[PDB]
């Protein structure tokens, strides 16, 4: 029995990437060269080990992690990367050796007169941790007075959308981006390459 | 084929006018202003001529004109003038680039012609070569814009197609050739070969088979 | 005024690789969408490849992806296009143009300045003599030769070593994927005269010395 990739990958909506969505697959047979021809991608960088190598190993859980930001984005959902998106809505781990892949979604995700319903975190205390996920929508402070959870000047609602429209240009355009994370336990490895 | 299709060919005589269509989809011309043509003559970049369907840059001369329906937008040229004459591409680019596949625009200095085409199954010398090239010649036509199609039999023929760019002969009409590759027991195996000459919307024909 | 100045082509084995270059001026460079689009000889545009202003995103047509790279330099106002394991299929004129992107979206005049365009020829095509085959004649008829696989042009070719011009049509030379030239050419001559008068096609290839005499009869 195949694993499931479909239901992520040709999921009809994605979800924002501060709200950023996890599929575990198990107990299946995962064909990883297949998946790399599965369609065309504009990315697909595989840190650590390779594809057809990765048809070749076993894992306890596969994550399948995804989520719509800007083509221009892309490029933070690496290691070791900084800006508003790897600080403040999702962040991989330095020693990240799973798969990132993305591609274009203008003909899904945009709408004429912009597509609010997709959002990032704009403003945010701290940095968050590698896969931690932030769903709070408290108003955020950005000077001296307090708040109270109006906002106001210097009081802001964290997160902000992003608008996209069909005629954007492409560094601006929603992309789709999902991120493959291996788990090896100590228990049965049961995602396996055939 | 193109993302967006035009007619292949349009002509005017001098001093008359002259539209060149381009058909797309409600999700780019239907739904976008974003609707752009280039003029090219040979052996020069494209320049643009029309953009957001019906505004033209300074410099391009008002004969110039650009508008939509549904959709398909409409490139048209009044009082044509010799410089005119030139391959026009449509655009769409609403996110995506979309292309015509181009319109060459004659401005007429002559009637129209249709062509004379010839014809010539593979010579046996070249079949005992273990090659098979059957000849499709096409002569004295104008304007210069011509498609040809191939039959094997009752069939059209995809692969093996090589056909030549018109080139002006010293008459001012133009000359073609087509020239279709078999193995020598694809030629043996089928009735007959066909070769269609279509110019202004018309077709000549003419077939060969195995004597 | 704005330029795009276009530099790199050339001619090059198939499986080989090529690098295009793109130098603007006159725009501020960091603000433009810059792209690449190609013709082939006879043929329409077709768009190959994006880049952002950033140089962040990069979109690729099916036909090249995976083997040409786009990138940009912005402090330099350079645009690339690194071309490998090139087929024959590649061989055009490629251009770059700009597309400036103001408030994140498409500005209305895209595509507005192209470069000049270079030709990238993809080719392993060497000095070649043709192979001539005659072409039958079934009140006129129609009889010629045809002349194949040569390289480079030109080659001319006579009837009746050049006694016979009237009727003579030689067709300008088709350009095969191979690199390798092929045309034919025909004469039109009363039916009354075949048989009882004999006809000769001479070839001359001067880039090969290849000199054919050959005649057409009919079958
Ligand atoms: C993502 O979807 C494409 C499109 O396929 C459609 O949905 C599939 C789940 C299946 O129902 C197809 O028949 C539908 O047409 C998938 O590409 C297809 O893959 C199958 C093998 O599973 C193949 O036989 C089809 O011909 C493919 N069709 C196309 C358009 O290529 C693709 O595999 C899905 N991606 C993932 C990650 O599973």
């Amino acid at each position: 029995n195949l694993c499931p990739f479909g239901e992520v990958f040709n999921a009809t909506r994605f979800a924002s990437v501060y709200a950023w969505n996890r599929k575990r697959i198990s107990n299946c047979v995962a064909d990883y060269s297949v998946l790399y021809n599965s369609a065309s991608f504009s990315t697909f960088k595989c840190y650590g080990v390779s594809p057809t190598k990765l048809n070749d190993l076993c894992f306890t859980n596969v994550y399948a992690d995804s989520f719509v930001i800007r083509g221009d984005e892309v490029r933070q959902i690496a290691p070791g990367q900084t800006g508003k998106i790897a600080d403040y809505n999702y962040k991989l781990p330095d020693d990240f050796t799973g798969c990132v892949i993305a591609w274009n979604s203008n003909n899904l995700d945009s709408k004429v007169g912009g597509n609010y319903n997709y959002l990032y975190r704009l403003f945010r205390k701290s940095n968050l941790k590698p896969f931690e996920r932030d769903i709070s929508t408290e108003i955020y402070q950005a000077g001296s007075t307090p708040c109270n959870g109006v906002e106001g000047f210097n009081c802001y609602f964290p997160l902000q959308s992003y608008g996209f429209q069909p005629t954007n240009g492409v560094g601006y355009q929603p992309y789709r981006v999902v991120v493959l994370s291996f788990e090896l336990l100590h228990a049965p490895a049961t995602v396996c390459g055939p | 084929q193109a993302a967006l299709t035009q007619p292949r060919s349009v002509s005017g005589s001098p001093g008359q006018s002259v539209t060149i269509s381009c058909t797309g989809t409600s999700s780019d011309i239907g739904g976008y202003n974003y609707v752009s043509w280039y003029q090219q003559h040979p052996g020069t970049a494209p320049k643009l001529m029309i953009y957001a369907v019906s505004e033209r840059p300074s410099g391009v001369s008002d004969r110039f004109s650009g508008s939509k329906s549904g959709n398909t937008a409409s490139l048209t040229i009044s009082g044509l003038q010799a410089e005119d004459e030139a391959d026009y591409y449509c655009c769409s680019y609403a996110g995506t680039v979309l292309f015509g596949g181009g319109t060459r625009l004659t401005v007429l200095g002559q009637p129209k012609a249709a062509p004379s085409v010839t014809l010539f199954p593979p010579s046996s010398e070249e079949l005992q070569a273990n090659k098979a090239t059957l000849v499709c010649l096409i002569s004295d036509f104008y304007p210069g814009a011509v498609t040809v199609a191939w039959k094997a039999d009752s069939s059209p023929v995809k692969a093996g197609v090589e056909t030549t760019t018109p080139s002006k002969q010293s008459n001012n009409k133009y000359a073609a050739s087509s020239y279709l590759s078999l193995t020598p027991e694809q030629w043996k195996s089928h009735r007959s070969y066909s070769c269609q000459v279509t110019h202004e919307g018309s077709t000549v024909e003419k077939t060969v088979a195995p004597t | 005024e704005v330029q795009l100045a276009e530099s790199g082509g050339g001619l090059v084995k198939p499986g080989g690789s090529l690098r295009l270059s793109c130098v603007a001026s006159g725009f501020t460079f960091s603000s433009n969408e810059m792209h690449w689009v190609r013709q082939a000889p006879g043929k329409g545009l077709e768009w190959v490849s994006v880049i952002s202003e950033s140089g962040f995103t990069t979109e690729y047509a099916d036909s090249v992806k995976g083997r040409f790279t786009i990138s940009r330099d912005n402090a330099k106002n350079s645009l690339f296009l690194q071309m490998n394991s090139l087929r024959a299929e590649d061989t055009a004129v490629y251009y770059c143009t700009r597309v400036s992107i103001f408030g994140q979206f498409i500005v209305a005049t895209y595509f507005d300045y192209w470069g000049q365009g270079v030709l990238v020829t993809v080719s392993s095509a060497s000095t070649k003599g043709p192979s001539v085959f005659p072409l039958a004649p079934s009140g006129t008829a129609a009889l010629g030769c045809l002349v194949k696989d040569y390289f480079p042009e030109p080659v001319t070719v006579s009837w009746n070593s050049g006694a016979l011009t009237s009727g003579v049509h030689t067709f300008p030379a088709v350009l095969q994927s191979s690199g390798l030239y092929s045309l034919s050419s025909v004469v039109t001559v009363p039916s009354s005269s075949l048989g009882t008068q004999t006809y000769i096609c001479n070839v001359n290839h001067k880039p090969s010395n290849t000199k054919v005499d050959k005649r057409v009869e009919p079958k």
